[PDB]
């Protein structure tokens, strides 16, 4: 890969400069490279990894619907024949966004989730796991949809057990990964009920546990709750 | 219906 | 180019549904094959190259002057040498902004101003050539910066000439023109003088022609004029 | 000092 003559730290230097420019796809390449340097991540660039391909996932997902909703409404009644060009830049956008989750399920299994022994750090990846399989379930349309849908279920499952066991109610990646699991079963998984009940136990639990905590990481937990408490009120 | 808030 | 086999019709489409998803790398590249195919571009199709390389070299810009900023921080008194890292990104980034400039510059060369025999083309792509050698211009720091800085000049000019004998003072192209040879004028030629005496001048002119327009006309142009009053706001 | 608009 490019990134192969760079030194790891100079990724990670680099990683962090992108973020202040902004620059997201340079992030996310440097953060890859610093990957497939072969070492486990810390907390931090963790953290890195993620904001990086969150962010290029992020606007080819919005783009991806904004052509998306132009294609459904060119295929109504009254609606006048425009050729295949709208369907052939929608797949166009479609098919980098699958490959971006692609590249991401690869450094996933190959091989971060592997050496991933504590709690904190599998259930991160186990979490962007699941993440990036949803994103690819946001725009299945075919015979591997149901395969792709069990495949994000699965790596959900598997991070909400472990942190049910091995984290607090108020842990920041807990409270990120129920809230993820639960818009999976809103919008992929037509599963509306599991989707409340899920952010509800999950907001109540982690009240309950606040007054444990230091203003630091009451501010942290608090913000992640608010995101429940959101979609909550944009569910019922 | 709109899209919900994730991390 | 990897555009060569799509229709004319196609890229011009395609660059309007990449604007409205915001991919405006998309775009820009759908517009440069749309020039590619050899014909003269309308009034729709000039503001669409234009609005897809603005924005493009916009984000790089942007980031740009984030690097630079830390750069020079770095090389203070005091500061701590953190090594090559700083100075590589940003002329990793500096050196994709030059490839942007450059590739509109030749689009502009091959053969777009040649052929544009009337005034409202001709003295669009000039415009155009004044404002990616300004651009250039901001990140040069070597033995062409003079002559960098004159091929913005020489371009501004010609298109000013050509502007102020065949379009009337409250012409939004003639205007946007003028704004930015002002800016050229401030920010690049050390002339802050020329540049608040030319923001001043195009407004007044274009004030008193007001009278002659229709209410959508006067709506265009007042926009345009409101820029060059922030600007003397601004410088004085 | 900062950032001049352009079109
Ligand atoms: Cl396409
Ligand atoms: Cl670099
Ligand atoms: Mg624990
Ligand atoms: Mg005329």
């Amino acid at each position: 890969g490019a990134m192969g003559s760079m030194e790891r730290a100079s990724l990670i230097q680099k990683a962090k400069l992108a973020e202040q420019a902004e620059r997201y796809e340079d992030m996310a390449a440097f953060m890859k490279g610093a990957v497939e340097k072969g070492e486990e991540l810390s907390c931090e660039e963790r953290n890195l990894l993620s904001v990086a391909y969150k962010n290029v996932v992020g606007g080819q997902r919005a783009a991806w619907r904004v052509l998306s909703s132009i294609e459904q409404k060119s295929n109504e009644e009254g609606s006048e024949e425009k050729g295949p060009e709208v369907r052939e830049y929608r797949e166009k956008v479609e098919t980098e966004l699958q490959g971006v989750c692609d590249t991401v399920l690869g450094l996933l299994d190959s091989h971060l989730i592997k050496e991933a022994g504590d709690a904190e750090s599998r259930v991160f990846y186990l979490k962007m796991k699941g993440d990036y399989y949803r994103y690819l379930a946001e725009v299945a349309t075919g015979d591997d949809k149901k395969r792709i849908i069990d495949s994000a279920r699965s790596a959900y499952q598997e991070a909400m057990d472990i942190s049910k066991k091995e984290m607090p109610p108020t842990n920041p990646i807990r409270l990120g990964l129920a809230l993820n699991f639960s818009v999976f079963h809103y919008e992929i998984a037509n599963s509306p009920e599991e989707a409340i009940s899920l952010a509800k136990t999950t907001f109540d639990e982690a009240m309950a546990d606040l007054h444990t905590l230091s203003e630091d990481s009451y501010k942290d937990s608090t913000l992640i709750m608010q995101l429940l408490r959101d979609n909550l009120t944009l569910w019922t | 219906k709109d899209k919900a808030k994730s991390c």
